[PDB]
């Protein structure tokens, strides 16, 4: 009962805001990322790293505002405040791109604390730790995209910048330069977001429209108690209804809710995996039979030839204003255009 | 005893081992006349001149596509939203040319699912239940609605419809995109927030009631075998789990109410898909994503570029190049 | 009995047996590595470093 | 289903509560505008106000193209208006 | 029973607060109907094009004949003041009877008169409420015809001279026409009752509706149900509420459609081209501009083998070429002067295009119902400069949104109504499951 | 950058005589353009007629030469051919046919002359946008 202990008992104490030992990580990252996020979408542009305006302060708005990625030639710097890139010069920091290396350090830090929370909490109730293990998804999506993505490319300046459009940038980047939509991981982690929506509204629904009469009133909510040890809805009807809709129907409650927790995470795994794929440029970008008969073959025409076109119109039309180190001069001569527009 | 009334019993009978009833007397065989025509096409179609410009695109396996590439294409934009039958045609043949199993399928599919939405209704009629699965079943309905009809409708052709393929569902949203900039439409945000809430929902609710299931079973055996089918005792302790995710985040961030809860998860991710299906719809008729293209620019009036500029930058990039021999003017207006 | 995923428990508290399948696992590395390297040596062209 | 603090409805519909809020609200709101209205902001933080994104005859974006002497390219850069 | 989030069920069995909610909420109708009107009328200027300034009430009222001469041009706007402050007006009057039978009127009418009260199982007083309602619809629909026969006339688009107020004074009455309409497909080139295109059949139609309505009401104050219609539908009140909103979702859907293809009773002078309109418009304006240049438009080959200016249909019509090959069934008073028997008339195309149809066409094309939620006029791409979303694109939107929302309340009424009619609307009685009395499947 | 007399210094005449707009008439002449004029010459193109657009360059090689503010006072009033051959108010907005154009109905000569001196100064801020489209968006 010495020092340590004092202090693990005032940690764990039973408050309105949980800390823990693991609160000593989470809070100030947490808090330091969020609160980087809005400084910088507020007061912060992104002039000399991007050639672009990002903040209220310059005129732009919740959609179009971000804390944008470093310039390129930053490489991967860490961009420490204190380090040889800004010398402690706080607003050459800012103006740098420091705040996007804050942000998503302190960010990969506080998810580390946030999922430390979960095993913690998790200890001390008496549960298993399930819902840490379901967090390694947004853990695993986070780290391929924000950090290891950028990291086999050029510089951050390629990591997605912190904000609604720029990420509708990031998405549109990636189709016209690594065809991200053929990815078979990126499909299979569409399967899972969608497979997990669905299973959401379907279960919701289910139970919804499966409930017990428990109380009187047009108001079925009322008619539950948090403590009472009935099942508030019938798995059995639940169960006959589906297998006379759909053919066959979840009879396991625990598969079930296991089944839930299984798909969306996946999904978000292979995700990632293909992302990582993507860092090295090595994409799902053609299909080698297809690109064959089609240059020896100019009747051959599928959506796949049809989606390339369009993916080179976006790289020559958007790469001179969105990768601005690279003086990208394309002549209106050079620049692909079907007739008339 | 009487014939009609017997028949009556076997259409409505709660025996049958899949429900028919009457909503499934016109889904049975409009779901068998779309799905044997997809199989059939998705297989042998010949090539479909999806714009009408004599330009056919090859969908099928056997002329060279695979299960990616694969494709029932749109009808010619040459017919419009005229409705084009078998009977409408001098030959099969030129059926095919023209992308006339496109229109069979979607209209068999559509009139299908939408008694497949009223037999959920149905059979929760016979069995006692509450009504409104059938309710969360309208979203994906509705949004099937959006890309094969109400899409078509608003653009003038259903040249212009989703194609029946997995290439093509790109090609749709690319093209989409450059036409609409959906991404900046609020309600294509709510669809994102829809699913991608729904999947956090999904996860957050398995994982917890997993995490919460009582001992059954030893380290031996599955713990799903620690439930059995129509037990009475709920298989999971609600107030353990409410009490981790409530120190979570906090107490009153968490439900003690299974019902409300379990109607949040049928909320949330139903009625982003409803939004989003309503975005489809009313992009439809050409209403349009938050349009920020030089809206910021200094003192001398220098454009000052956002990413909103940037996406526009990608934007036209697919625009310019989309149907790329079909616009003889400047101005794709449909 | 055991779910198929569950199947390796069985050495937990058996440690021969734990030391075995340790065994063939090594074996099954160096094995695979003699086989690559084999397929390499038959495949490569060795007359042009440059 | 406490822990021990004072309830949010209990204190945000106290009058002591209002009597201190209705001063440190405004006054936060004030420093807020006035850290902008003063141009303060611009400076703490580097942002280009409107007049001084470009030179006058200047369409070039002022590009930060090197990893170490990134500082001393923006302040070149900024002198390149004064 | 009910929670305050659906406290408004709690009127159902409550006869005079329930009529003092549908009182107040008519009210709320004719106010908005009043005030938006007051500010669109403080906003108009009549220099300007109606559809460039987001009207959508002063149009309506426009058509109706008030406030407009030849070509569309406003010619006096005191009308459209009228039928605002009047609408105001008389939402006070709907105010007042509303919040009085709500609050402090008789809790329930069955007791203070057996003519106004009802009981929703009352098949006969359910269909009596119905008949007087059908009669009222009727008169109505005549009040339109009397407009348009006696009192002015309507605007008609296709009056020769560019469209003029026109008293219509042949109405169709010919069943084949008016019944024929609803027997179109509603596909390409046919469009079902959206197709309509002169003044005479719509004033025909509403005489016959009018009638139609009228006989019906009184028929259904002097019958009962007969005994199929008994066993096939559910009597309660909610379930009446769940057949309206079927139908006024079907309405909202066919509305949608008739603002976005229709250019006889949604005039383009006001509304603004449609899409189909503007698509064709465009291929005028450029073969136009490109004939005078000295372009033998009929004789250029295009870059697909089809013409640029001009191919053929399907069936053989001569048309406008590129992707507006889509929307040949696109019928205008600017366009029709050059329809021959085969489609466009080459010869009229060469020598009869009018420096009008020139303008129309410009502006047609530069007004295409295309824009952005925040108002930038024209393509996706396009830069900030044009504020300008067309009428339609803001009328087929809204109501195709109200339309879907109220087939979702179709529905959540429709099978709540089934399940409380039959006892089970709110859960499963625990010792009486059904399925738990049924055989197991396998 | 800023709005300084010198961009605001145009061409008045084709004798060389020059005029200083104001800050006010700019952005009086930016709106009544976008009033009038910017549902077919946004960005200073012609959607109706991409052949012809707005560019200071492409005005001193009309016919009456418009890069200069009479040339384009004139031009509003009655508008002829690039090669000045024939009069087109009867396709073209000016108040010559204020009757068919009713947007020009309530445009006064100081308006004109705010119009006129707008078209002249954007392609000195702008560049190659304006007139340039889609290309530079
Ligand atoms: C009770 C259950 C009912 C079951 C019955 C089912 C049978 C019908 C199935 C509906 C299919 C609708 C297809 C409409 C396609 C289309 O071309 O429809 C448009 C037509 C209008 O057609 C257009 O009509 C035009 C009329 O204009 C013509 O005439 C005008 C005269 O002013 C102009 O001059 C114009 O230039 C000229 O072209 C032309 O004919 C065009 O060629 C033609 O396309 O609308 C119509 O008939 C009006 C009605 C359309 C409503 C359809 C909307 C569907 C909404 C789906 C709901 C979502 C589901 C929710 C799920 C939960
Ligand atoms: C809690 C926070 C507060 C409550 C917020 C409620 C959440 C929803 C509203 C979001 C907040 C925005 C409202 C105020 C800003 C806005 O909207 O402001 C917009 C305008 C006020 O701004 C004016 O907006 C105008 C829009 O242009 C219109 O006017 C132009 C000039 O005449 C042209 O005519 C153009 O064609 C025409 O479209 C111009 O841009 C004016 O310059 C500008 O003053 O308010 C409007 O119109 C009035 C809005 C009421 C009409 C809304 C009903 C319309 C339904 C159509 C949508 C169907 C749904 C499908 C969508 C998917
Ligand atoms: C040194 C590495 C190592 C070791 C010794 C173990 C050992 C074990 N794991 Mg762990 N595990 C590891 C890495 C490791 N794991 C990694 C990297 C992951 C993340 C993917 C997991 C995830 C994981 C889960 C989720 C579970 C285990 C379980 C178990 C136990 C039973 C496994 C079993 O019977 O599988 C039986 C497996 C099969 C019969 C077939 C699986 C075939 C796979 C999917 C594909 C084939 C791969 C190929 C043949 C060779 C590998 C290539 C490459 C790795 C070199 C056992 C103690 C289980 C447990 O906890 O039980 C209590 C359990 O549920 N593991
Ligand atoms: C339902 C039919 C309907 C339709 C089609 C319109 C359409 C229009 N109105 Mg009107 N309006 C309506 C109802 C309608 N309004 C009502 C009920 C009110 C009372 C609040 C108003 C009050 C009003 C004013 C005060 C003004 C307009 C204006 C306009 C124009 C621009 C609208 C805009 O920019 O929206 C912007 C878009 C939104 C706000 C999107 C909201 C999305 C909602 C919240 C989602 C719906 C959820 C479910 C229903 C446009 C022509 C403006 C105009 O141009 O006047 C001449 C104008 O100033 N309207
Ligand atoms: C158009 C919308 C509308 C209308 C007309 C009504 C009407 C009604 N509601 Mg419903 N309700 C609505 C929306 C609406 N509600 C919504 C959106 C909600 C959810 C927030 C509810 C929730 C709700 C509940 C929970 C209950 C009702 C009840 C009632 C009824 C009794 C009200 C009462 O006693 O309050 C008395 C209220 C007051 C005395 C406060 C003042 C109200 C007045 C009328 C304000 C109007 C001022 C206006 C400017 C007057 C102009 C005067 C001049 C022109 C004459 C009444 C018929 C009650 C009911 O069914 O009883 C069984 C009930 O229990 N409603
Ligand atoms: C459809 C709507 C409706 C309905 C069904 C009722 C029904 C009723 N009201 Mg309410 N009421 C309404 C609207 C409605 N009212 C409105 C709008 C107002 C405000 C003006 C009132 C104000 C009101 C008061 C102050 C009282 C009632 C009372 C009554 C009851 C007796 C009525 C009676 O004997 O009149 C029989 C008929 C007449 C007296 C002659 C009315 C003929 C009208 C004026 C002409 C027809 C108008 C036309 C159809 C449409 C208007 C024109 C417009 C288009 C410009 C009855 C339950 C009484 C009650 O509850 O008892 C305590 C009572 O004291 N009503
Ligand atoms: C708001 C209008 C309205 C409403 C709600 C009702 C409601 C009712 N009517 Mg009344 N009716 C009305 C107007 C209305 N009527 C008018 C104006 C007339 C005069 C012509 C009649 C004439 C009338 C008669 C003669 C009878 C009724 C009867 C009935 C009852 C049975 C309705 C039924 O079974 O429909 C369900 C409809 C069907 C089963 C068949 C409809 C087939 C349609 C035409 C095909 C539609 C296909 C397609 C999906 C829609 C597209 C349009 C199509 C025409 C192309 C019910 C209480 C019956 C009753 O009991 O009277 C005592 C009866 O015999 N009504
Ligand atoms: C970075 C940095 C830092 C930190 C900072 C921080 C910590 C900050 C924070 C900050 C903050 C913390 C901020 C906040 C802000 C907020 C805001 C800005 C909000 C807003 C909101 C709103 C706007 C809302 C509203 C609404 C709407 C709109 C709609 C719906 C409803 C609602 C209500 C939601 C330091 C110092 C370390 C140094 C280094 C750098
Ligand atoms: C007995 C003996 C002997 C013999 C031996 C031998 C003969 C051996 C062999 C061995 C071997 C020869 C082995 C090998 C192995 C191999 C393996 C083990 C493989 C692996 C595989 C895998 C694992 C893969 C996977 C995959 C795939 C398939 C795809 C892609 C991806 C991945 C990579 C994952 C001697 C004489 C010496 C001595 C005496 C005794
Ligand atoms: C029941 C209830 C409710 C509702 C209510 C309602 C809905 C009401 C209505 C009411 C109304 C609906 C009202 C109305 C009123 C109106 C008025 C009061 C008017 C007046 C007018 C005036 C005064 C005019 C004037 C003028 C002239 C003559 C000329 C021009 C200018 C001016 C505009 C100035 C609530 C939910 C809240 C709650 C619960 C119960
Ligand atoms: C005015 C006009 C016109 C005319 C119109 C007309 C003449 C109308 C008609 C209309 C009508 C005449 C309609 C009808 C309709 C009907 C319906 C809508 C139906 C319904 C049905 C249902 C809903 C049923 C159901 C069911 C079943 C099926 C089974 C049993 C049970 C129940 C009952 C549920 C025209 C176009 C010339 C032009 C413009 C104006
Ligand atoms: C694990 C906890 C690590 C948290 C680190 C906190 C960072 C401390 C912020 C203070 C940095 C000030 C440096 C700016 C001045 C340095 C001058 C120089 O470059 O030599
Ligand atoms: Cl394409
Ligand atoms: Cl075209
Ligand atoms: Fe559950």
């Amino acid at each position: 009962r010495g020092w340590f202990d004092i202090l693990d008992d005032w940690l764990k104490r039973d408050r309105f805001v949980f800390v823990g030992w693991s609160g000593i990580l989470l809070f100030p990252c947490a808090y330091l990322a969020l609160g980087g996020w809005l400084t910088g979408t507020t007061f912060v542009t992104s002039w000399y790293t991007h050639g672009l305006a990002s903040s209220y302060l310059e005129g732009c708005n919740f959609l179009t505002v971000a804390v944008s990625t470093p310039a390129n030639s930053m490489g991967h710097s860490l961009l420490l405040l204190w380090g040889p890139e800004a010398q402690g010069d706080f607003t050459r920091w800012c103006q740098l791109g420091g705040l996007w290396t804050f942000i998503a350090l302190h960010g990969a830090f506080g998810l580390i604390g946030f999922m430390l929370r979960q095993f913690e909490i998790a200890r001390l109730v008496g549960v298993r730790p399930y819902n840490a293990i379901a967090f390694s998804a947004p853990i695993a999506v986070f780290v391929s995209v924000f950090l290891i993505y950028p990291l086999g490319q050029s510089s951050w300046f390629f990591a997605p910048s912190f904000g609604v459009a720029a990420i509708f940038r990031f998405l549109l980047f990636f189709q016209g330069f690594h065809n991200w939509t053929l990815n078979p991981f990126h499909m299979m982690g569409v399967a899972g977001v969608l497979g997990g929506a669905l299973l959401c509204a379907i279960h919701g629904a289910t139970v919804e429209n499966t409930l017990f009469q428990d109380g009187e009133g047009a108001s079925t909510f009322r008619a539950f108690n948090p403590t009472q040890a009935e099942e508030t809805y019938s798995m059995v009807t639940a169960n006959r209804f589906w297998s006379q809709i759909f053919g066959i129907a979840f009879s396991n409650k625990r598969w079930l809710h296991f089944f839930m927790l299984f798909v969306p995470v996946t999904g978000l795994w292979m995700s990632a995996i293909g992302v990582v794929g993507l860092a090295l440029n090595l994409r799902s970008y053609d299909f080698i039979s297809q690109e064959i008969r089609a240059a020896e073959d100019p009747e051959f025409e599928t959506f796949y030839t049809k989606n390339l076109l369009l993916n080179e119109g976006i790289r020559a039309w958007m790469a001179p204003q969105d990768q601005p180190h690279e003086n990208f001069v394309f002549p209106e001569e050079v620049l692909p255009r079907g007739n008339a527009l | 005893a009487n014939l009609w009334e017997r028949f009556c019993n076997w259409v409505t009978s709660t025996d049958n081992r899949l429900y028919v009833g009457w909503f499934g007397v016109i889904m049975i065989p409009t779901l068998l006349a779309a799905t044997i025509c997809f199989v059939i096409a998705f297989i042998a179609a010949p090539p479909v001149d999806i714009d009408g410009i004599r330009e056919p695109v090859s969908g099928s396996l056997l002329y060279g596509n695979n299960i990616i590439t694969g494709a029932v294409v749109p009808s010619s934009n040459a017919i419009g939203l005229h409705f084009y039958p078998i009977w409408e045609a001098a030959s099969l043949d030129e059926w095919l040319y023209n992308g006339g199993p496109y229109q069979l399928i979607i209209f068999h599919f559509l009139l299908g699912a939408s008694c497949y939405m009223g037999r959920q209704w149905e059979l929760s009629y016979r069995l006692g239940m509450r009504p409104w699965i059938c309710v969360a079943y309208s979203a994906p309905l509705a949004s099937a609605f959006a890309v094969f009809l109400i899409y078509p409708i608003g653009q003038g052709s259903f040249s212009d419809g989703m194609p029946l393929g997995i290439s093509g569902t790109f090609n749709f949203m690319i093209v989409f995109q450059a036409e609409h900039n959906i991404l900046m439409h609020p309600f294509h945000q709510l669809g994102v927030a829809g699913v991608f809430g729904g999947a956090l929902f999904c996860a957050m609710h398995g994982s917890l009631v997993t995490s919460s299931l009582i001992r059954e079973t030893t380290e031996t055996e599955s713990a799903n075998y620690g439930y059995k089918f129509g037990q009475e005792e709920e298989t999971y302790n609600i107030v353990a789990a409410h009490g981790y995710f409530g120190r979570l985040i906090f107490q009153y961030a968490s439900f003690n109410n299974s019902r409300s809860l379990h109607f949040f998860l049928a909320a949330w991710p139903v009625v982003g898909v409803w939004f989003t299906a309503l975005g489809i719809s009313t992009m439809a008729f050409n209403l349009n994503g938050f349009n920020f293209n030089h809206s910021v620019i200094d003192a001398k009036g220098n454009v000052i570029n956002t990413w909103a500029d940037i996406i526009n930058r990608a934007n036209l990039g697919m625009e310019v190049m989309h149907e790329r021999n079909a616009h003889n003017f400047p101005l794709d207006l449909a | 009995g055991l779910p198929w995923y569950r199947v390796h428990t069985v050495l937990i508290n058996d440690p021969g047996r734990l030391i075995a399948a340790h065994l063939m696992h090594t074996a099954l590395v160096a094995g695979w590595a003699g086989s690559m390297a084999l397929y390499e040596l038959a495949t490569f062209d060795p007359s042009d470093p440059v | 289903g406490t822990t021990g603090e004072r309830p949010f409805s209990d204190i945000i519909t106290s009058v002591r509560y209002w009597v201190i809020h209705s001063i440190t609200i405004p006054a936060l709101f004030i420093a807020g505008w006035l850290f902008v209205s003063t141009g303060l902001a611009y400076d703490v933080f580097g942002t280009p106000r409107p007049d001084s994104y470009y030179a006058q005859e200047q369409r070039s974006i002022p590009l930060v193209t090197d990893r170490f002497e990134a500082k001393q390219q923006v302040e070149t850069f900024l002198e390149q208006l004064k | 029973g009910f929670a305050w989030w659906a406290g408004n069920a709690r009127l159902i069995n409550l006869s005079g607060k329930l009529l003092g909610a549908h009182v107040a909420h008519a009210g709320l109708i004719v106010f908005w109907a009043g005030a938006m009107t007051l500010f669109e009328l403080a906003h108009f200027i009549p220099e300007k094009p109606m559809y460039e300034q987001g009207l959508i009430l002063i149009p309506h009222i426009a058509t109706l004949g008030w406030g407009v001469g030849p070509g569309g041009e406003v010619v006096d706007t005191f009308p459209f003041f009228v039928v605002g402050v009047v609408h105001l007006i008389s939402s006070a009057v709907l105010g007042f009877g509303g919040v009085y039978h709500a609050i402090r009127g008789p809790e329930t009418l069955e007791e203070y008169s057996s003519f106004f009260g009802y009981d929703w199982k009352d098949k006969n007083k359910m269909t009596t409420i119905l008949g007087f309602h059908l009669i009222v619809l009727g008169i109505g629909a005549l009040l339109l015809v009397a407009k348009a026969m006696f009192f002015g006339g309507l605007y008609d688009t296709w009056a020769p001279g560019g469209g003029d107020v026109r008293v219509i004074t042949n109405p169709t009455l010919d069943p084949r026409v008016i019944f024929g309409y609803l027997l179109k497909s509603p596909f390409g080139g046919e469009g079902w009752i959206v197709s309509v295109n002169n003044l005479e059949d719509v004033v025909g139609g509403h005489i016959w509706i009018g009638l139609i309505c009228i006989a019906g009401g009184i028929w259904h104050i002097l019958t009962t149900p007969f005994g199929w219609a008994r066993r096939a539908f559910i009597w309660s009140g909610e379930a009446y509420l769940s057949y309206s909103l079927g139908a006024l979702s079907m309405m909202g859907f066919i509305a949608t459609c008739f603002v976005w293809f229709n250019n006889t009773v949604y005039p383009s002078e006001f509304y603004g081209p449609t899409g189909p309109e503007a698509s064709q418009a465009q291929a005028m304006t450029f073969l136009i501009r490109d004939q005078k240049l000295g372009a033998n438009v009929g004789s250029a080959q295009g870059p697909t083998g089809l013409g640029k200016y001009l191919m053929r249909s399907p069936t053989g019509e001569i048309i406008f070429g590129g992707e507006t090959m889509r929307f040949w069934d696109f019928r205008g008073p600017w366009l029709e002067p050059l329809r021959g028997p085969n489609g466009l008339d080459l010869n009229k195309i060469k020598n009869d295009i009018q420096p009008w149809q020139e303008r129309r066409a410009a502006e047609y094309m530069t007004h295409a119902p295309l824009g952005s939620l925040n108002s930038v006029g024209g393509v996706a791409t396009e830069i900030n400069s044009v504020n300008f979303v067309s009428p339609r694109s803001w009328l087929a939107t809204s109501h195709f949104v109200l339309a879907f929302f109220f087939l979702v309340g179709h529905l959540w009424h429709a099978g709540r109504a089934r399940a409380a009619a039959a006892g089970f609307e709110k859960g499963i009685d625990r010792e009486s499951e059904p399925v738990l009395s049924m055989p197991s499947l396998d | 950058a800023e709005l300084t007399p010198e961009v605001l210094t145009v061409p008045l005449n084709s004798e060389g005589k020059t005029i200083t707009l104001t800050e006010k008439q700019y952005l009086e002449g930016k709106r009544l353009f976008q009033y009038a004029c910017a549902s077919c010459h946004v960005g200073g193109i012609t959607k109706t007629n991409p052949s012809l657009d707005l560019r200071t360059e492409t005005l001193a090689l009309a016919t009456p030469p418009r890069d200069n503010i009479e040339g384009l006072v004139d031009y509003m009033k009655n508008p002829t051919t690039y090669d000045g051959e024939q009069e087109i108010a009867e396709v073209h907005p000016s108040l010559r046919s204020a009757d068919i154009f009713p947007k020009m109905r309530n445009l006064t000569e100081k308006d004109l002359v705010a119009i006129a001196g707008h078209i002249l100064v954007e392609p000195k801020i702008l560049g190659d946008k304006w007139g340039g489209g889609k290309v530079y968006y």
